[PDB]
RNA sequence: ACCCUUGGUCAGGUUGAAGGUUAGGUAACACUAACUGGAGGACCGAAUCGGUAAGCGUUGAAAAGCUUUCGAAUGAACUG
RNA sequence: GGCUCCCAA
RNA sequence: AAACCAGGCCCAGGCGACUGUUUAACAAAAACACAAGGCUAUGCAAAAAAGCAAUUUGAGGUAUAUAGUCUGACACCUGCCCGGUGCUGGUAAAAGCCCCAGUAAACGGCGCUAAGGUAGCGAAAUUCCUUGUCGGGUAAGUUCCGACCUGCACGAAUGGUGUAACGAUCUGGGCACUGUCUC
RNA sequence: ACUAUAGCUUUACAUUGUAUUGGAUACUAACUCGCGGCGAGGACAGUGUAUGGUGGGUAGUUU
RNA sequence: UCCCAUUAGCUUGUUGGUGAGGUAACGGCUCACAAGGCGACGAUGGGUAGGGGAACUGAGAGGUUUAUCCCCCACACUG
RNA sequence: GGUUUAAAGGGUGCGUAGGUUGUUCGGUAAGUCAGCGGUGAACCUGAGCGCUCAACGUUCAGCCUGCCGUUGAAACUGCCGGGCUUGAGUUCAGUGGCGGCAGGCGGAAUUCGUGGUGUAGCGGUGAAAUGCAUAGAUAUCACGAGGAACUCCGAUGCGAAGGCAGCUUGCCAUACUGCGACUGACACUGAAGCACGAAGGCGUGGGUAUCAAACAGGAUUAGAUACCCUGGUAGUCCACGCAGUAAACGAUGAUUACUAGGAGUUUGCCAAGCUUCCACAGCGAAAGCGUUAAGUAAUCCACCUGGGGAG
RNA sequence: AAUACGUGGGCCUUGUACACACCGCCCGUCAAGCCAUGGGAGUCGGGGGUACCUGAAGGGCGCGCACUAGGGUAAACCCGGUGACUGGGGCUAAGUCGUAACAAGGUAGCCGUACCGGAAGGUGCGGCUGGAAA
């Protein structure tokens, strides 16, 4: 119950879904 | 399930000695088995009804349980029964 | 050219959809394997319809053809 | 000839 | 396989899903059609089409129907603009017009403005310069394939980008084979 | 592009009448439609004359 | 008597029988009916390694390696 | 050695293999126990002897504490046969529920259209503007149409979990308590596997009132791709089919037995069966848990082994 | 002389990712410098497998026939490498743009899912307290 190691993950989610939304329509 | 104590009385007094006796394998494997499909009849017309499924997949397990038993104990008594209710399948 | 009514024609071979039966399987349907079945603007290919490519012909045998090659060939087929 | 299957009936 | 008879095959691109249709007599195709999608009109003497009319088609069908029009299997999708032009609403003895509002899978546009091109593609059936540049393939490649992006002058139903199967289509490279050639 | 025009559309007169309360409502008998007289509408609609819009649908021409 | 299930099915002399041949010797070892055999108690496949006693290490359980020493196996440029 | 909060309980069940098995009688001898026998260089351990000592060499006593064979024992586990009723299940009765599926019915509110009255604004904000309005809004009355959600009761209760709330009916399921009934260990857990599984999302067809991603406009700001305001499309609703995720949480897996007090509370008769808060022993690093344990113990499953890279 | 007295400091409680103590900590993109590693038209290797065709010695079988090492061919698999171009990640400094989180961090935070933005992020729907205030 810190709160850093929440932001960490979010952030890390935040960046992989980025990459996936870019990712699509193209192939 | 139309079941009814008079139903229940008839199947008693059909499968184990004297209708007094409910809790016998024979008597609680028939059971199982009439309202099971009674519960069959009601689910094709229910389908969406997940509470009376699983509800039939205890029963089922329950009966399977009783005959196992019936195995453990007395091989011939389980052929009889079997043969008797037509249920393997 | 299109339509309407009434008729006719399409050698032979291949593939193997739905469906069905039999075994297993399920609470019951589903679902797996074998046998069967014989669908399709399906396949190969005569008749037939068309006209790809090349050669020939160009006061031609013919005011649009011939030979070879090639497309379709149960269909939106061809034909009286 | 009938039979089976089908729908475009 | 005994003669006659009797598929050449493989790798990789563009376009069009496919079977069909077409310029009788120089073009068979990437053009037309297509199954399917959208929009609009139409309550039934329907709208619509022929006819001076009668009458007939639509259809003896009835909104899961009929007609007009664009797109063209399928997959993922289909952004912004109602300013302009269309369309829809609120004189003789009232319509209109105005004004306001709406409508882009309507025509059209996407440089002071109505909005100043989203995704996806891109030297492309589109690129003038131009045989652009780099990589591959060849001894050597103005064609071809893969990339790049200052796109003269791509772009989302006059559809965008892909796509298995199909093609007497256009285009590049191999194997087989040979009088196409050295000759 | 100029000028016409089929068609479509607006209004007036005719077809076309009655009553109430004019500006609307109501009526039935003109007229229209349906079923085999009855039903549904109704002085509207449709049609004729006139008139204003619209009209590359069609025509004659100019450039 | 090592890891991998991001390896789940493998097997046709393969499992058994009859007979024959062959071998120092039994045997599908080889050759001329039946369909069996092995498999989550890990078959098959892939990777890695010679194996033990020693030795070292730790209170012990255990762990590391087999340099010298001893035992067994494999090999002698590659088949 | 651990898993409430440091890494660590699977979203929840059912269930295959497997693991574990109330009480009692009699066998058996697989596990277990005991006796005897065989087998198991060098090195390593007490005692010597020789290296002038020592490393070292060597001899002898003490290790064989594994494996194999063969004789006995029967308490426990296993296997076989029989018995019992406490566990478990079946029956009967009582009571209860927002438990599931399906069909019918209802009123308040909101939106749109039509008509009547009426005219200078309504709406909105911290303040405004966009917006709607003399081609007649807001407001008010009536007619008509359609979709969605169920005020008060109402914080408790039910369900494996997700979840479940207008009324009513039909068809199901199930919990709890007792029985003077029945069977007689028939049990627990459970890798695979199967089923169910909020919201959002996808396909086909209906429906489309409110709200509202994207988007458009107006503001606030140095800018505002936001917070505020006005519009607005998917979606939100229904049927069928996909998908399989959550702070799916009690951040606490399921069974069984045992161990203090207080304060409330629901249900059928003091007492179960629940559902909530302080709090002994004990546990814990502490916060804290404490009969609904995170205490005392047994069985089975899941998971963890420094952080990032990296789900 | 005039004139009204009502609107930055201390105590208690509470939250904290601050302890140089809010003139605090702190994320993310773009730009810069090193390191490791993905995708890619193609292209180059390494040994093994399957099938076919040839095929030594030495036995067997009836001066020839099987058996076979080795050779050629094709495939397909596995293991490696390189490649125009094109993507993340780690580490170091700090250039640029903001302020997302930590206090009710100035719109409570977070979980799942969807759409959208130069970036931290924003918004919709459901959930949680690991939230104040009430
Ligand atoms: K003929
Ligand atoms: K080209
Ligand atoms: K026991
Ligand atoms: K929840
Ligand atoms: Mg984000
Ligand atoms: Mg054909
Ligand atoms: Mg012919
Ligand atoms: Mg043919
Ligand atoms: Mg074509
Ligand atoms: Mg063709
Ligand atoms: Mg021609
Ligand atoms: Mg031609
Ligand atoms: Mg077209
Ligand atoms: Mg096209
Ligand atoms: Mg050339
Ligand atoms: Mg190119
Ligand atoms: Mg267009
Ligand atoms: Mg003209
Ligand atoms: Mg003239
Ligand atoms: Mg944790
Ligand atoms: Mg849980
Ligand atoms: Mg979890
Ligand atoms: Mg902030
Ligand atoms: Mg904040
Ligand atoms: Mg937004
Ligand atoms: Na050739
Ligand atoms: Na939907």
């Amino acid at each position: 119950p810190n709160g850093k190691k929440r932001k960490r993950h979010k952030m890390a989610t935040h960046k992989r879904k980025k990459r996936l939304k870019k990712n699509r329509h193209k192939k | 399930m139309y079941l009814d104590s008079a139903k229940k009385a008839e199947l008693f007094e059909k499968y184990g000695k004297s209708v007094k006796d409910t809790g016998s394998p024979e008597s609680q494997i028939a059971l199982f088995t009439f309202r099971i499909a009674h519960l069959t009849e009601h689910l094709r017309q229910n389908k969406k009804d997940f509470a009376t499924e699983r509800s039939l997949k205890m029963l089922v397990g329950k009966r399977r349980r009783m005959l196992d038993y019936l195995i453990k104990v007395d091989i011939e008594r389980y052929r009889a029964i079997i043969k008797e209710l037509g249920i393997r399948r």
